[PDB]
């Protein structure tokens, strides 16, 4: 892997969240009801900017350290990311059971999110309908889209391990008699 | 057990929390076109904040992906919250 | 078969008469006439489609006699 | 046959008085079901997906557009028939359902711009068709005229469907702009990897998608169908959908988008979510129609949909009418009558309908369960068509948001079964008032073929491999 | 002579019949009885001596829709019967019947409808064991969630509403992620059938997802921990015969979809998996029988009763071992036979003469209802796994596989013996003990239809107790077709 | 026209027509209201040093020793006729 | 280009933030259509290419007819009502 610069990334979060910050809260100043003004933008906005700055910094800051810590680039990261961002969006009620709440449920959805492929788009040549798929033809290996009739067992006993029945020979022709 | 975890938590996990998460989420979607006094420039206020939010939005995914994460998850605490 | 698949085509078609004539709120025989109007109609449709699927089954075998 | 309709019905509706034209609707009733039947051979000329371009370049036929054709005309039958044909010969439903004098002309002209929306191959050819559908179904919304609720749906839909034109107008000419053509066969390949065009393409899908409810914009055309009356909801919460995501799906505009998968699940979402507090009818099946929009939204992102579009469409299609006839059907028995225009507002006014009529409710039980996705019935194989094509093609974070959307829908789908076979005191014992023949068979045949439609699916896929592939 | 001919006479009779005499339940126990010698014909046609599916037929083909396909291009559903699933199919059979005379009485307003939604989900459950390919199963799995919410609905107890969209709304969760996993096999395969399935093996990393689904499916209908907490709700707010059904036969449906989708493709998956299935199976055990201990409801304590079994048969399927296969089996058919027993008692025989189900009001049963109390003893110390009944053959054999497949785990379930024990026999002693309730007057003892049922439905499990290897000529395949190991 | 529904309806009364069979249960009140407290428990339920407790043992803890027990159990034993001197076990 | 954008965005922002009145409206959709239709005559005229003139020429009817339409459901709205109002549409 590519290390992450945390901290430019995150400088970029944080610039990035307070400008949607402040589009969000001038459009909840348009949109809103009461006598309002360019004085209560930030006034009477429900904490929006924080709201956004935190999320983005806590997001970008933890992904980035996680892959710089587990030295990987992998859903598990997400699932961090969304840890931090949802303690920080339940550290706004001030209970703790709903913070550890929105910590966990929106680390493990924001986990899926990444480990379903860390994005709402398709790969799009890693899709079934552009891979190679049906039956392999000739010894080859096996791709993760392909099918096969017979598999080779030094790749089961790896991918599996010896022990709980999966053995490298089968039984009745190790304990065949030489004869 | 049968109190704290399997009429407790197994129920907030579950279909208590769901009724719960749904009730305000579905609240706060309802109650997102406010005033009905004008239905008008409400959704027209609502095209604009659309379009200027996507655009920027895709330039901050055309500058790096990972940023609009965050973006898009306090979008929906906005929406949904 | 065709004549299967008219029979059960007429048996959707009585189903329709007689879920039209529950939802009247009337017996099940209450106009027998219309089980027969459905039968043949629904059956009609059945042959249309009967005939559409042999057409396109003509057309694929056809291809394989060509090539 | 259209645009002999309209130039013939213009005439004989201008000759004739307001008693007529409940026969008239009739007559084209019956000259729509004479076209559907004499002229549906035409479908031979699309044999091994033959194209064929007409009016120049300015038209496309192939199979898809003859099926949605078909299915339009379909659909113009049972609206046709809903105003045609009384329920009950009783003073209170000659007040309810009457239908204006130039009610029918605007639904046949409505039915022509959708129908050249799909044809459509040059983009000159889809602005004049958005927006002979558009002014069309502003009239129809507003031909209510002593309604305040639907003059008011009326001039809101006006504007908001005139900014959205607004924004198909620009993208139009700035694709002319950039490659100095109207037609999207100009593309190619090269073309597309060459030149940056999405942003120009993804305005024109979102002007074309937000005039059918996508999300954020979604809450103007729920009041709509809310305010508006019944008869006339159940036509322009379904053609106009049919019509620009069949364009949409036709061409293919939107292959990997970003913007549309997120607005995609932000449909989803909020379909599923804002259904759950509506104690209305009418809002409830509207976000019941956003939800399904989402699903269909989803499939502009794979270049191979055709199977899923049709299948899903033509199943919404008769689940949508058979749901908004059982909810005309009711009317016999709700204690207290709203409006003139909308005489059932409530989910709660349905409450023990099972004891008055149960095979309503069966239909009913059979709909709901439809839309959930339950097998064997339709909605089952629709849903299972589309989580087959994204899977097929990488969408895998949408799909986990498309079972957590059908789940959270059924809720609000249940809520009507649920208060329907709940028990009620002063139930009916006798009416000598019989609900309507022709009505209760269309009604019966949707029910029907929402039940007993998947012993075809052999055959269907078997045509399709030779008409689609 | 025709078809239509015959299927016509039975549908005018049936119409005279409803005419004449205004209800339908003893049409349907006729066709009950009837299907049931039709299927012991089948049994008696059988060939123990092939492995194949046999009585083969196939539904909804291009060429016939509405008949039996004959063709060299397959495109229908297809269905067939192995020995595993004509053990299965004559226990629905057996059960139908006495489900439908469980409330032959107690049914006073829209009787009709009731005993055609019992008589419909018993025919889906049915044809669900003759399914053949993932997609039948699929649609007859799911089929049964519209009729048990209706009638859970309009004939369910206080909280029915509850119950009627728990049944729905957590089996449509489960069986969604199994959709998608049958979605995922048929697209990159292109194919869906029960017969040439092991033939195709799928990589591991592929296998490890599709896996994920269909057993989440698997969790959320055994049921398993952590998404055990309908059951209760379901099996108590219900009618009888819905309880009866459900756990008879449409827990067991999870048993034979593991059997049937999971273990034979997905081999590498469930190999590498397994001792997840086994935290799940000793938690499920340990913690629900516990939980058990303090529920103030009868049939909850029944119901909560039968997670344990399952996952003692979880135990037992997902342990590569023959033993622990056949065990498995005769679980869920012993199971099948006595919970809907108990839940007779609770939900039929007490619940018809005092409306209600607090184990607070019931005491001394023993002395004006002395024949209950002999029944409540011996489906106690059924239920618990006392030998000579088919409950200990299977209780032990899934222990003994589990003990195969990981000593620890396995062994570490053997608390089962001792947790059924106190949580049936808290209820036993206190029913069966005591003076009687001073809440309570007298009613009558069972009645000669209430012990019918009770009668054959601990014939049979004795009879397997006593004799389990009487259903070894229909599983002598079954018991080696799914075990891996070179 | 004044919108009211139609006057052909002729409406009743619901009749179960069940036999009322006599009273075999006399209801105690107290004993109705612990089983309604009982049963409906989980709508009351809050998260308190005590729940949490529990959530954290038999949720987290227990199953986590479970599961290492089980993935370091997992082919070790293999002691099917194994005599004297014999290794029961495949692995260190 | 430069005139038809601003034109255009002015319209809309004048749409959009209009708390006054339903002509401003009205005036604002046709302003932006006349946008459109002059960035697309300026393009007609520099690649020297009639499919933007016609395609100008069909907004012109359109949007007349568009006019005609709207200018009948706002006496629709006033039949009932009486007075058009700052608000509700
Ligand atoms: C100025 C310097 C700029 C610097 C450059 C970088 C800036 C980046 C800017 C990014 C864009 C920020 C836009 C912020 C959203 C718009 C503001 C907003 O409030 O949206 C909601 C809006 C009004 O809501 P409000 O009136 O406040 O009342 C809420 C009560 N419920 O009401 C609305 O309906 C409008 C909705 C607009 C939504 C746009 C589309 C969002 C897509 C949602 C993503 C979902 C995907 C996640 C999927 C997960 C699935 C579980
Ligand atoms: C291991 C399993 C651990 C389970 C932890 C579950 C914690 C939880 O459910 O928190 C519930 C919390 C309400 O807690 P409570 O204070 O007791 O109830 C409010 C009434 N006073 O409320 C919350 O936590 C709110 C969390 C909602 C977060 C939604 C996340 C997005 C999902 C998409
Ligand atoms: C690119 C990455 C994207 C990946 C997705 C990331 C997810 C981001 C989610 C953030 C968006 C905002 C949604 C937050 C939920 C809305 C409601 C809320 O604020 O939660 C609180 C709610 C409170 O319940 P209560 O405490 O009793 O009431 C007082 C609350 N002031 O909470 C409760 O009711 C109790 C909650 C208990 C826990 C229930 C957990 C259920 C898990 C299954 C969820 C399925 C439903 C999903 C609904 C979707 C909603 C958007
Ligand atoms: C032939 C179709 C059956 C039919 O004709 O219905 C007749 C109806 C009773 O007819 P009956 O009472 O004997 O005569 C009335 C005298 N005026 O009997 C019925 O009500 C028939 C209703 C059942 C139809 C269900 C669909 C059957 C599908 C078969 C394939
Ligand atoms: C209709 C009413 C009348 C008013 C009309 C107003 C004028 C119309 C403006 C344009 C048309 C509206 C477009 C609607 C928004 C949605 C556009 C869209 O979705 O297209 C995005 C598209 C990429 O998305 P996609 O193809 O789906 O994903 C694959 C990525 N390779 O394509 C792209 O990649 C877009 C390219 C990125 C650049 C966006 C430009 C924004 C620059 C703003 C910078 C401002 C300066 C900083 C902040 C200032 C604030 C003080
Ligand atoms: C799968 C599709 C879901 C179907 C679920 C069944 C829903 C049925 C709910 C309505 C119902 O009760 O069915 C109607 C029933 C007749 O109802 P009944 O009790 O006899 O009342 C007098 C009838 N004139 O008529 C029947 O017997 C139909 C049985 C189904
Ligand atoms: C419905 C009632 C059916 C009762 C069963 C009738 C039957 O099984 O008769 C079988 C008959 C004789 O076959 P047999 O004795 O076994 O000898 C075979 C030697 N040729 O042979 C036959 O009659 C032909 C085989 C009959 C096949 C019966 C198929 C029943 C399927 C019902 C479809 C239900 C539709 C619901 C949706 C299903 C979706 C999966
Ligand atoms: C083309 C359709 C052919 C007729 C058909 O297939 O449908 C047959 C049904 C017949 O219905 P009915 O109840 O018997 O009419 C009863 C009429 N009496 C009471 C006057 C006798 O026609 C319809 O109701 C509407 C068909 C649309
Ligand atoms: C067509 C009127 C639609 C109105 C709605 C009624 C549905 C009619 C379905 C016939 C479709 C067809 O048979 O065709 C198959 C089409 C393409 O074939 P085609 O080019 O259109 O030729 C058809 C030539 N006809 C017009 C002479 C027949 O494939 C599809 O994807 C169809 C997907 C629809 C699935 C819904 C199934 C509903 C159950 C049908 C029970 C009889
Ligand atoms: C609400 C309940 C939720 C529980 C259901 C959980 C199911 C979620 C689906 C999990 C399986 C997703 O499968 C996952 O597998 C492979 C690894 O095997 C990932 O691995 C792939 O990730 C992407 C992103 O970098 C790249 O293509 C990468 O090269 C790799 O090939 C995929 O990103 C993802 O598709
Ligand atoms: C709840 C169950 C259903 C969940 C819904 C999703 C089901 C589909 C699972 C996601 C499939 C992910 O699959 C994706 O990742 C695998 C790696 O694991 C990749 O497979 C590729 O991995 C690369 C390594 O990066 C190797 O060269 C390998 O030989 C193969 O070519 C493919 O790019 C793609 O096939
Ligand atoms: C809904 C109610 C639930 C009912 C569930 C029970 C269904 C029981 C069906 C079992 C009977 C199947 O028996 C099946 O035998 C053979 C398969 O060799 C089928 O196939 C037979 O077709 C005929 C064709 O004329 C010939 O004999 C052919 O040689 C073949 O033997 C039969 O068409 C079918 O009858
Ligand atoms: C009381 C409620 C709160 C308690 C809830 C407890 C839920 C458990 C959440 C803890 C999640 C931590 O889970 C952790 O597991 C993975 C592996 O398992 C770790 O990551 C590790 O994964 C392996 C794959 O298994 C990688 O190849 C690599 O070796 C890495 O070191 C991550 O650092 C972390 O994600």
């Amino acid at each position: 892997f590519h290390p992450y610069n945390t901290l430019g990334l995150a400088t970029q979060s944080a610039m990035v969240g307070l400008g949607a910050g402040v589009v969000a809260a001038a459009a909840r100043n348009s949109l809103a009801t009461g006598p309002r003004n360019i004085l209560t933008t930030f006034s009477k906005s429900g904490g929006v900017v924080t709201i956004f700055t935190g999320a983005s910094i806590a997001y970008v800051f933890t992904y980035c350290s996680a892959a710089n810590l587990r030295e990987r680039k992998d859903g598990w990261n997400h699932m961090w990311a969304g840890a931090a961002t949802g303690a920080v969006l339940g550290a706004r009620t001030k209970l703790v059971p709903a913070f550890i709440g929105w910590t966990v449920l929106c680390g493990a959805a924001c986990g899926l999110f990444g480990w379903t492929g860390a994005r709402f788009n398709a790969d799009r040549k890693a899709s079934l309908e552009q891979s190679p798929k049906g039956f392999v033809q000739e010894d080859a290996h096996q791709t993760f889209w392909e099918v096969v009739h017979r598999r080779p067992l030094s790749l089961t006993v790896e991918q599996l391990g010896e022990g709980r029945g999966i053995n490298a020979v089968p039984i009745a022709t190790a304990t065949e008699a030489p004869n | 057990i049968a109190h704290h975890v399997d009429k407790g938590s197994l129920y907030r996990l579950g279909p208590v929390g769901i009724n719960r998460l749904l009730n305000k989420a579905s609240y706060n979607v309802i109650n997102l076109s406010s005033n009905t006094r004008s239905s008008l420039s409400m959704n027209s206020m609502l095209i604009l904040i659309t379009i200027v939010s996507l655009l920027l939005l895709v330039l901050v995914m055309n500058v790096n992906f990972i940023i609009v994460i965050p973006v898009l998850i306090s979008i929906l605490y906005i929406l949904f919250s | 078969a065709l004549f299967t698949s008219l029979v059960g085509a007429s048996g959707l078609g009585f189903a329709t008469k007689f879920l039209s004539n529950k939802i009247r709120l009337k017996p099940a025989g209450y106009y027998p006439l219309g089980y027969v109007f459905s039968g043949v109609a629904w059956a009609g449709l059945g042959l249309v489609l009967h005939n559409v699927h042999q057409h396109s089954l003509e057309v694929l075998e056809k291809k394989k006699t060509a090539l | 046959m259209l645009i002999l309709a309209i130039i013939s019905l213009i005439t004989f509706v201008s000759m004739s008085k307001l008693s007529d034209n409940r026969a008239i609707i009739r007559l084209i009733n019956i000259y729509l079901i004479l076209v559907l039947v004499l002229d549906s051979f035409l479908y031979l000329l699309f044999l091994n997906n033959q194209t064929y371009t007409v009016m120049g370049e300015l038209l496309i036929f192939n199979s898809f557009t003859f099926y949605i054709d078909m299915l339009i005309y379909f659909i113009m039958i049972v609206i046709s028939s809903l105003y045609g044909y009384n329920l009950y010969n009783n003073n209170l439903y000659k007040t309810l359902f009457e239908p204006k004098k130039e009610l029918i002309i605007l639904f046949l002209i409505n039915i022509l711009g959708a129908l050249l929306i799909v044809h459509s191959n040059d983009f000159i050819t889809l602005f004049v068709a958005i927006e002979l559908q558009s002014y069309s179904i502003y009239l129809i919304t507003a031909i209510y005229n002593s309604s305040y609720k639907a003059s008011k749906a009326s001039m809101l839909y006006f504007f908001m469907g005139g900014i959205l034109s607004i924004l198909i107008a620009y993208s139009i000419n700035t694709y002319y702009s950039v490659l100095n053509s109207y037609t999207l066969h100009s593309l190619d390949s090269l073309i597309i990897n060459t030149l940056d065009l999405n942003l120009i393409l993804i305005a024109l899908s979102l002007g074309l998608l937000f005039k059918i409810g996508i999300a954020p914009l979604h809450k103007w055309l729920i009041s709509i169908y809310e305010n508006t009356p019944i008869l006339i909801t159940i036509y322009i919460s379904l053609i106009p959908k049919i019509s620009i995501l069949s364009y949409l799906v036709l061409s293919n505009i939107s292959i990997n988008s970003l913007v549309i998968s997120i607005l995609a699940i932000l449909t989803l979402l909020v379909g599923s979510v804002g259904g759950l507090l509506q104690i209305k009818i009418k809002r409830l099946l509207a976000f019941s129609g956003l939800t399904n929009a989402g699903y269909m939204m989803l499939l502009l992102l794979l270049n191979n949909n055709e199977f899923s579009y049709l299948y899903y469409i033509t199943q919404y299609s008769i689940s949508h009418l058979a749901i908004f006839m059982i909810i005309i059907f009711s009317i016999y028995y709700i204690n207290y009558i709203n409006n003139q225009y909308n005489p059932i507002i409530y989910v709660n006014q349905l409450k023990g309908l099972i004891h008055d009529n149960a095979y309503l409710v069966l239909s009913m039980a059979i709909v709901v369960f439809s839309f959930i996705g339950i097998p064997p019935l339709l909605g089952f194989f629709g849903k299972l068509n589309i989580l087959m094509s994204i899977l097929n093609n990488g969408y895998y974070f949408i799909s986990i948001v498309l079972i957590v959307a059908s789940l959270i829908s059924a809720l609000y789908y249940l809520y009507l079964l649920n208060v329907s076979i709940q028990d009620k005191n002063n139930i009916l014992i006798n009416s000598n008032e019989t609900v309507s023949s022709v009505l209760s068979y269309i009604l019966s045949s949707l029910i029907i073929l929402i039940t007993f439609g998947f012993i075809y699916n052999s055959l269907i896929i078997d045509i399709f491999n030779v008409y689609f592939n | 002579m025709f078809l239509t001919s015959i299927l016509l006479s039975s549908l005018y009779l049936f119409n005279r019949i409803l005419a004449w005499q205004g209800n339908v339940k003893h049409f349907y126990l006729f066709a009950s009885n009837l299907l049931l010698l039709f299927i012991v014909v089948l049994y008696i046609n059988f060939n123990t001596f092939s492995n194949s599916f046999q009585f083969n037929f196939e539904l909804f083909n291009s060429l016939n829709p509405f008949g039996l396909s004959n063709s060299d291009i397959s495109n229908g559903l297809l269905f067939g019967i192995d020995g595993l699933s004509l053990t299965f199919i004559l226990l629905t059979v057996l059960l139908i019947p006495l489900t439908l005379l469980g409330n032959w009485y107690n049914i006073n307003f829209n009787s009709n409808l009731y005993y055609t939604l019992v008589l419909a989900i018993g025919l889906v459950i049915l044809l669900n064991f003759w399914a053949l390919d993932y997609i039948s199963f699929y649609i007859l799995f799911e089929a049964t969630l519209p009729l048990l919410f209706i009638l859970i609905h309009i004939y369910g107890s206080s909280d029915s509403e509850r119950a009627s969209f728990y049944v729905l709304m957590f089996t449509l969760s489960g069986s969604l992620f199994m959709l998608l996993s049958i979605v995922v096999i048929s697209i990159v395969l292109n194919t869906t059938n029960f017969i040439n399935h092991n033939l195709f093996v799928l990589s591991l990393d592929l296998q490890t997802i599709i896996w994920l689904g269909l057993f989440i499916a698997i969790m959320v209908k055994t049921p398993l921990f952590p998404i055990h907490v309908w059951l209760p709700v379901v099996h108590s707010e219900s009618p009888l015969a819905g309880s009866m059904i459900l756990a008879g036969l449409i827990l067991k449906l999870a048993l034979y979809a593991i059997l049937r989708l999971l273990l034979p493709l997905l081999c590498e998956a469930q190999i590498l998996y397994t001792p997840m299935i086994y935290i799940i199976s000793l938690l499920t055990i340990i913690l629900t029988s516990l939980a058990t201990l303090r529920q103030i409801d009868l049939k909850v304590i029944i119901a909560y009763s039968s997670i344990s079994h399952m996952g003692i048969a979880i135990l037992g399927v997902c342990s590569n071992t023959s033993l622990g296969i056949y065990g498995s089996i005769v679980l869920g058919v012993a199971h099948g036979f006595v919970s809907p027993a108990l839940f007779l008692i609770v939900g039929g025989i007490l619940y018809d003469r005092y409306h209600i189900r607090i184990v607070n009001y019931y005491k001394g049963l023993t002395t004006y209802m002395p024949q209950l109390a002999t029944y409540i003893i011996i489906l106690s110390f059924a239920n618990i796994g006392t030998p000579l009944t088919g409950n200990f053959t299977g209780e032990f054999l899934s222990l003994q596989g589990g003990f195969i497949r990981n000593p620890i785990i396995g062994g570490i379930s053997c608390i089962s013996v001792l947790l059924a024990a106190i949580y049936q026999l808290k209820l036993t002693n206190k029913l069966t003990g005591g003076i009687s309730s001073i809440y309570m007057h007298r009613t009558n003892d069972v009645t000669i239809r209430e012990k019918f049922i009770m009668n054959i439905l601990i014939i049979s499990t004795l009879i397997i107790g006593i004799c389990p290897q009487i259903m070894y000529n229909l599983l002598y395949w079954t018991v080696n077709n799914y075990i891996y190991i070179i | 026209v004044e919108l009211k529904p139609s006057s052909a309806i002729q409406r009743g009364p619901l009749n179960k027509g069940g036999w009322d069979a006599p009273h075999a249960l006399h209801n105690d009140g107290a004993i109705d209201r612990y089983a309604h407290w009982r049963t409906f428990y989980q709508e009351r339920f809050k998260y308190t040093r005590a729940t949490g407790k529990s959530t954290l043992i038999f949720l987290v803890a227990f199953p986590a020793l479970i599961g290492y027990v089980a993935y370091q159990s997992e082919g070790l034993f293999e002691f099917a006729g194994k005599r004297r001197g014999e290794s029961v076990t495949t692995r260190g | 280009m430069f005139i038809g954008t601003i034109i255009l965005v002015l319209s809309f922002l004048g749409f959009v933030f209009n708390r006054r009145n339903i002509i401003l409206a009205f005036i604002c959709l046709e302003t932006m259509l006349l946008g459109i239709n002059l960035i697309l005559l300026r393009n007609s005229v520099l690649f020297d290419d009639i499919s933007g003139s016609l395609f100008a020429i069909v907004i012109i009817i359109l949007a007349g007819v568009e006019s005609a339409i709207g200018l009948s459901l706002l006496v629709s709205y006033y039949r009932l009502r009486g007075v058009i109002n700052s608000y509700g549409i």
